[PDB]
């Protein structure tokens, strides 16, 4: 499992906030305890790797190994962690979901998002056509016979070395599952 | 019978001074006689080492130091003699043999009468056996959780090798916790509770040259003249739990080697080369402060007259021998009294001071019971190297005073950000930003450190110039004003921390 | 190379003017010589030049070049360019930022530049030497480690030009002096008294005006002619500043001063144990100053746990014969034991006061009221002045073994520089009351009365004292007065003395006792804590009652409740005598008035007294015993029950003074059958065994363990915590000094500048009052903090002040301080 970075340098910032007592003396707006509180926004990269290979040995029906690794890559999506979540409501879907069968070693595209995103605009497309150049390059660099598969929120941009677009999470998950073998 | 002595069986690693390959064990009479053809020993333990250098130099000292200054002159004719013996060069076998002759029956670890500083006694009279885990450092006890160090489970326990096993029980004779250890019923009088170790929390300086001899003999600190003690070992009859300890003058009872604040004990194994159960508990239950400081430690003094030593801090380690380096200096009351008697000119060694290189084992923990990290520090032999490298007497003396400097300012910016961080924390709510601050500057103001060494162009100041240049304070200031950057939003923060913030920027000698 | 005048020596207060750094190194060699023979003691003056294997000559001519070069560090370039001079005449040796002050830049760059005039290099001498003057600021700095072959130029010295002008200077000076031989050893004393001398002579000439005196005729060059002027001008006359500064027999007495001229052959110490009041200080004075004819120094010091002591013996023992840490250096000067004992303790500036005690043969007083702590620091104290060959004397009462032993133990280890071994028998295992003792350095030999005189010596005559414990019935911890009250004091009222444990029955049997005294015998208080002029007052009305003029004068008596100030030299003789459970030697002490000059037998009184009895409360049984909270949290619980235990088998017999208690006092520390709690007992002697190892780790290292090096003598506002401190208490509401708001707490005195006259010494501590180390000490308040001006003079800095508000009619207010509220009322005296 691997750390999950932005895609773009995002500086802390202080929300200052403050507790009010509800019982009020002759000197009012004697509030409960000021205070300030650090809060980010942003688009996160994230990855993960499933070694099968060396998996079902430890367990043995393909079947079983294979609803767990189905399971799995759901929750990778579903989840969301549950810090601060009931004051800050950050439940999300990851915008893009790109899952791919290797048959020799995983690779990450973290270094793709090594030279940080300047804005002003958005970044979920700019991170999605950038994902997609990295993954032409290293492809053509690298060639290998893999299967890449992916899905995401926004019809605009076709993204080519991502493999074959599927039209949802749950049907790229199983068509992947499938592919794996 | 299972038998393990220390005197022939090999358990110190050691490595002679020629090719530096396939170093192998030793014993300890062993590593003496021939200490002459050995490079160095070492344990793979910082605190069973800097116990191990203690008794190692006792010894050496009871036979070669002979370790009793003669009366003319003392101190001085002392100085003499062992200048003599080191101009020699090595060890007498048949005084290492004369020495163990008094004592052949003493050193073995599973005698079953009076063992190697343990206590026969508290074979019975414990009613549960402590276990080897604690005994073992890094490895999980009873309360402790079973995440790190390798899991242990309470039960199956891994025996230990008797190497191990000497390693760690003289580390925790040495470092040791304080509170609720095993019970002891003595003359039907039980008391559940046990004091801390002696060296607990403190860094320890020692000396190491060339060939291991020289080392021996530069670690003997000067004997107190007084009335001649000997070791733990020594002691014709076992000490009583109840009483006070014995009181001594010699350097017996100044390198803490006369009497221990732990108890341990080793169960053996049919085999004999194996430790299966421990124990570890009080013995000593009355208060006693060792008069004659320690010559190792570094000790500061605080408000009321107390004296206490410097503590270990990780954060001094985040970078690799970083205290090694005290060997530059002076530094200002920050300097052990054995280098204070053993490295300078006021003494008579002649050439082996020219490749003398200082080493120190460092276990920072809490004075309770809690511990944090160990790490070892030796000197870079390289800054060595380029003092000699150049053989110009103006550069010469031109390296090693930029050594010297870089070095100085560097710990004094340390410090002088440490109050800098206690204050701004401690006066802004009216703390947890000096680990932070001094790690992240540590970590950082080290390469600039190497980067003047090589007169390269260093952020602030450019080669060329006489010191230091006056540069790791910008490094500070880059570390103390990112630490605490996010927090100094509100003018409340914002002003103290400045107010703190303007004393960065002295020394600050201008260009 | 010529030498230049531009640099400077002193900055401070010159307005504008600057002096020369040649100057105040000549003028301060100068003070060096001329105190070399006028201050200095021709005896000192032996042992120092003995220990150097020279000669008055050489040894004061290298000792005044030493002082010469003291400053010599100051021709740095941080030095000088602290103010606007121009240094573009000689470049080279640009700021690096080091920090060094001026002694630590002599004290490295002297090791390696005086070679070339004759000294060993890499020798000790030239190390001692050079570290001992480079510590001219009272911190000492290490030996010069050096990993380089060019030593000069690794410490910050690689201009020629500036190396050019100080071995200039150094020549310069060491031909103003005559050129002085090399001294082929030395060591850490020696260097440590001449220490002391070379500070004591830059601090001397370093004062303001001199400087503006001198400041008229001024060099015009540094030829060899013109600096042999100045320095002959400051030759001429230095002594200025010194004068200006101020600087019926009874049978001990008899056998001292008849046999002891025969063993008064060199220096040793003599421990005198007489009863008191008995006039140990004629024995004290008599034997003291043959042996410092002996010894061949005039001045003295005594040191004393008191404050009234020094007032009041400074007139009355001197008819028949000014700033911080200089008191010591007046040829004749007497003062408290803090201000002695702190001379072996780990402080800057050690070496001067450490200087002051080398010159004179000093005694002491009251060994017995010295805990471990203090004992072992006086105890390694005396054993360096053993090592610089001083003879000395010790005024006490009777002592257990262990302390005599100990003593004389460490001056012999003094003597010998080193300490014994396994073997080595005990010195002194056994002594008398009344018992002198003897020891010499040289030879050893520890000598008594017993040895030559088998004949017991005569002192006062008395009657055997009895002791009898009373049942006191217990009441919420606390002791019911009542009974006893209604017991034993019953014949008074148709015709006494009362000792406390501390201020609780102090102010509570005083009160206790004020409800009866108002039925009307006479109830007085005179206690630990009142006003010293208050209790002055008391005093004199009690010194003159129960004391020499009481059965002089007439008016004897036909009530006295008090702490233990009793302790002290007071002058005493009732009858009748109550005191608490305390030490057998507490008991010794108070009770050594109990008919204490029935010799005179002068003064008749009732049938009713016709034995000598004391009686000791004590709480009972409810196996062994248990004594309130309160008496045993400054007391040994295991001390005191040893003393209950050892009273009980007494079977209520007479104890004769001074021949059977003293066998007890002894014995309670000899058998461990007085105590039958392990606990107690061993705790007791492990916290003094802690104490003892809490005391020699703040202290000096031993004579010859820094001999080679000076360096273990500063390793850094400490002082002691134990046990009585000297405490101002003002009134507060505006500042003012009396009760009745009349004379204003003033912010500084009646003197130039705000300069305190010694007047106003003796006034502001004529307002003291002395309080114990406790608890509230450890939080003290801002109100309680001196003023910066203030602090400057050594008799007031110790001095917390303690307000009190009074209100607008006068009404005095118990004022919180430290936790608790003080009250300042003229019966009870201060009240928290
Ligand atoms: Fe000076
Ligand atoms: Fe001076």
């Amino acid at each position: 499992f691997a750390h999950a970075f932005t895609v773009h340098g995002t500086t802390v910032e202080v929300d200052f906030f403050t507790a009010v007592d509800d019982i009020p003396k002759e000197n009012d707006h004697g509030s409960g305890h000021m205070n300030a509180g650090q809060f980010s926004a942003g688009t996160f990269y994230r990855y993960a790797n499933v070694n099968l290979d060396r998996l079902v040995e430890n367990t043995g029906d393909a079947q079983t190994a294979r609803t767990a690794v189905a399971e799995f890559l759901r929750a990778f999506l579903s989840t969301v962690p549950s810090g601060k979540q009931n004051a800050t409501a950050a439940m999300t879907l990851p915008d893009l979901v790109h899952i791919a069968v290797r048959f020799d070693r995983p690779i990450s595209f973290a270094p793709a998002f090594e030279t940080a995103l300047y804005g002003s605009d958005g970044y979920t497309l700019r991170a999605c056509q950038e994902l997609n150049n990295y993954a032409e390059r290293l492809r053509e660099v690298w060639p290998d016979d893999a299967i890449r598969g992916y899905a995401t929120v926004e019809n605009k941009t076709d993204l080519a070395a991502l493999g074959e677009r599927y039209d949802s999470y749950p049907a790229l998950i199983d068509a992947m599952v499938a592919a794996a073998f | 019978p299972p038998s393990f002595d220390v005197t022939i069986a090999p358990w110190l690693i050691a490595r002679s001074r020629d090719v530096l390959a396939a170093p192998e064990m030793l014993g300890l009479r062993d590593v003496l006689i021939r200490s002459h053809e050995l490079s160095d020993v070492e344990i793979p333990l910082p605190p069973g080492a800097a116990v191990l250098w203690r008794i190692l130099a006792l010894i050496t000292a009871r036979i070669t130091g002979l370790d009793q200054p003669p009366n003319k002159n003392p101190k001085r004719k002392w100085q003499a003699r062992r200048s003599q013996i080191l101009s020699k060069g090595r060890l007498d076998p048949e005084a290492v043999d004369a020495y163990f002759a008094d004592y052949s029956e003493r050193f073995d670890l599973f005698h079953p009468e009076r063992p190697w500083l343990q206590d026969p006694r508290l074979r019975e009279e414990c009613p549960k056996t402590s276990g080897v885990n604690k005994l073992a450092w890094g490895r999980t006890a009873g309360e402790n959780q079973v995440w790190l160090g390798g899991h242990h489970h309470d039960l199956d326990p891994h025996p230990l090798d008797s190497a191990e096993a000497v390693w760690h029980l003289l580390a925790t004779l040495g470092y040791g916790p304080s509170g609720m250890c095993t019970a002891r019923v003595v003359r039907g009088r039980s008391e559940r509770n046990v004091t801390a170790g002696p060296l607990r929390g403190t860094v320890s300086y020692h000396p190491l040259g060339r060939t291991l001899f020289e080392s021996l003999i530069l670690n003997i600190p000067y004997p107190g003249t007084g009335a001649a003690d000997l070791a733990f070992w020594e002691q014709p009859e076992l000490n009583d739990p109840l009483g006070l300890p014995e009181e001594s003058a010699g350097l017996a009872g100044i390198l803490r080697l006369d009497h221990f604040r732990h108890a341990v004990l080793l169960h053996p194994s049919p085999d004999g080369s194996h430790v299966v159960d421990a124990w570890v508990t009080w013995a000593w239950r009355e208060r006693n402060i060792s008069p004659e400081l320690d010559p190792y430690l570094i000790y500061q003094t605080s408000k009321e007259g107390r004296v206490y030593p410097r503590p270990a801090e990780a954060e001094r380690a985040i970078w690799r021998d970083l205290d090694a380096l005290l060997h530059y200096g002076e530094d200002g009351n920050y300097r052990p009294t054995i280098l204070d008697n053993c490295t300078p000119l006021a003494q008579v060694p002649q050439e082996v001071l020219d490749s003398l290189r200082l080493r120190a084992f460092g276990f920072d923990q809490d004075g309770q019971a809690r511990d944090k990290q160990w790490f070892t520090a030796t000197t870079p032999a390289v800054l060595r190297w380029l003092a000699d490298r150049e053989t110009d007497d103006n550069e010469n003396a031109r390296i090693v005073r930029r050594i010297t400097l870089a070095r100085k300012a560097a710990e004094a910016l340390g410090r002088r950000l440490e109050k800098a961080c206690k204050e701004a924390w401690k006066e802004s709510n009216s703390g947890p930003w000096v680990q932070h601050g001094m790690s992240r500057y540590w970590a950082k103001a080290e390469p600039v450190f190497w980067n003047i060494v090589y007169d390269r162009p260093a952020q602030g100041y450019t080669p060329g110039m006489a010191g230091p240049g006056n540069a790791f304070n910008l490094v500070a200031l880059a570390a103390y004003d990112e630490v605490t950057g996010p927090y100094c939003e509100r003018p409340r923060v914002a002003k103290v921390v400045e107010r703190h913030r303007s004393t960065l920027f002295s020394n600050w000698t201008p260009k | 190379p010529p030498l230049d005048l531009r640099f400077w020596a002193k900055e401070r207060g010159l307005r504008g003017k600057t002096y020369p750094l040649v100057c105040h190194s000549l003028d301060a060699a100068a003070a060096a010589l001329v105190l070399w023979n006028e201050y200095l003691s021709p005896g000192l003056r032996d042992t120092i030049a003995s220990s150097m294997e020279t000669d008055e000559e050489h040894a004061g001519h290298c000792i005044a070049f030493w002082a010469g070069l003291h400053d010599i560090g100051k021709l740095t370039r941080e030095f000088q360019q602290q103010i606007a001079i121009d240094l573009s005449a000689y470049p080279g040796e640009e700021l690096s930022g080091e920090q060094r002050s001026h002694a630590a830049a002599t004290g490295k760059w002297l090791p390696f530049a005086l070679p070339s005039l004759g000294y060993p290099n890499g020798g000790l001498v030239t190390g001692l030497v050079a570290q001992m003057l480079g510590g001219h600021h009272g911190t000492f700095h290490p030996h010069p480690s050096f990993q380089s072959r060019n030593p000069l130029a690794e410490f910050g010295f690689s201009s020629p030009h500036w190396e050019k002008q100080r071995h200039a200077l150094l020549h310069a000076v060491f031909d103003a002096t005559g050129r002085p031989t090399p001294p082929d050893m030395l060591d850490g004393p020696t260097a440590s008294v001449v220490c002391g001398l070379v500070i004591l002579a830059d601090w001397l000439v370093s004062q303001e005006d001199f400087l503006l005196e001198r400041l008229t005729s001024l060099p015009a060059d540094g030829s060899a002619s013109a600096l042999r002027a100045h320095f002959e001008t400051s030759l001429r006359r230095i002594p200025s500043l010194l004068d200006a500064a101020g600087l019926k027999p009874n049978g001990l007495q008899a056998s001292l001063a008849k046999h002891l001229p025969c063993l008064c052959t060199g220096p040793g110490l003599v421990l005198i144990t007489a009863p008191m009041g008995e006039g140990k200080t004629e024995a004290a004075y008599h034997v003291a100053d043959l042996l410092g004819k002996a010894t061949g120094r005039p001045g003295r010091f005594l040191a004393l746990p008191t404050m009234a002591t020094a007032d009041q013996m400074h007139t009355r023992l001197k008819e028949y014969a000014m700033g911080r840490k200089r008191g010591l250096l007046a040829p004749w000067a007497v003062g408290t034991i803090d201000q002695a004992l702190m001379a072996v303790l780990r402080a800057k500036h050690n070496a001067l006061r450490l200087f002051g005690l080398a010159g004179k043969v000093v005694v002491v007083d009251e060994a017995h009221a010295v805990d471990p702590y203090m004992q072992v620091l006086l105890e390694q104290l005396l054993r360096w002045l053993g090592t610089l060959d001083v003879p000395v004397v010790l005024l006490s009462a009777t002592l257990h073994h262990s302390i005599a032993n100990s003593l004389v133990k460490a001056y012999l280890e003094g003597a010998r520089g080193r300490r014994w071994n396994r073997s080595e028998p005990q010195p002194v295992s056994e002594v008398s009351y009344p018992g002198w003792l003897h020891v010499d350095a040289r030879i050893g030999k520890v000598t008594r009365s017993s040895d030559v005189d088998p004949l017991p010596i005569a002192t006062t005559p008395r009657k055997p004292l009895e002791v009898r414990l009373v049942d006191v019935p217990v009441k919420e911890g606390a002791l019911n007065r009542s009974t006893v009250l209604a017991k034993e004091l019953t014949p008074l009222v148709k015709q006494a003395a009362i000792i406390c444990t501390t201020v609780a029955e102090a102010q509570g049997v005083y009160d206790l006792l004020s409800q009866w005294f108002a039925t009307l015998p006479d109830l007085y208080l005179l206690h630990s804590r009142f006003p010293n002029r208050q209790r002055t007052e008391i005093t004199a009305t009690i010194v003159d009652l129960f004391g020499k003029e009481g059965a002089q004068s007439g008016r004897r008596p036909t009530v006295l409740v008090a702490t233990q100030v009793v302790e002290q030299s007071l002058d005493l003789d009732v009858d009748l005598m109550i005191s608490d459970l305390a030490p057998v030697s507490l008991l010794l002490q108070r009770a050594g008035r109990c008919w204490r000059h029935e010799h005179l037998g002068i003064i008749n009184r009732p049938q009713w007294a016709k034995q000598p009895e004391l009686v000791v409360l004590t709480p009972e049984q409810n196996r062994a015993p248990w004594f309130p909270r309160s008496w045993t949290s400054v007391y040994p619980l295991a001390l005191l029950q040893r003393t209950y235990t050892l009273l009980r088998r007494r079977n209520g017999a007479p104890v004769q003074i001074p021949e059977d208690v003293q066998q007890l006092v002894d014995d309670v520390y000899d058998d461990d059958s007085l105590a039958e709690d392990l606990e107690a007992d061993m705790e007791r002697m492990g916290e003094e065994l802690a104490q003892r190892g809490l005391a020699r780790n703040a202290v000096i290292p031993d004579p010859d363990d820094a001999e080679d090096n000076l360096n273990g003598l500063t390793e850094f506002a400490t002082r002691f915590g134990a046990g009585s401190v000297r405490v101002l208490c003002y009134y507060v509401g505006n500042r003012w000094l009396d009760p009745e708001c009349t004379v204003e707490f003033p912010e500084q005195g009646t003197g130039r500048e705000g300069r305190f006259t010694m007047a106003d010494c003796r006034d502001l501590v004529a307002r003291t009052i002395p309080v114990r180390m406790g608890p509230w000490a450890s939080q003290l308040t801002e109100d309680n903090h001196p003023p910066e001006a203030w602090r400057e003079s050594f008799y007031l800095r110790d001095l917390v002040l303690i307000p009190q508000r009074v209100t607008d009619e006068g009404a005095v207010l118990p004022t919180e301080t430290g936790g608790r509220e003080w009250l300042l009322d003229p019966c009870k005296g201060l009240i928290f």
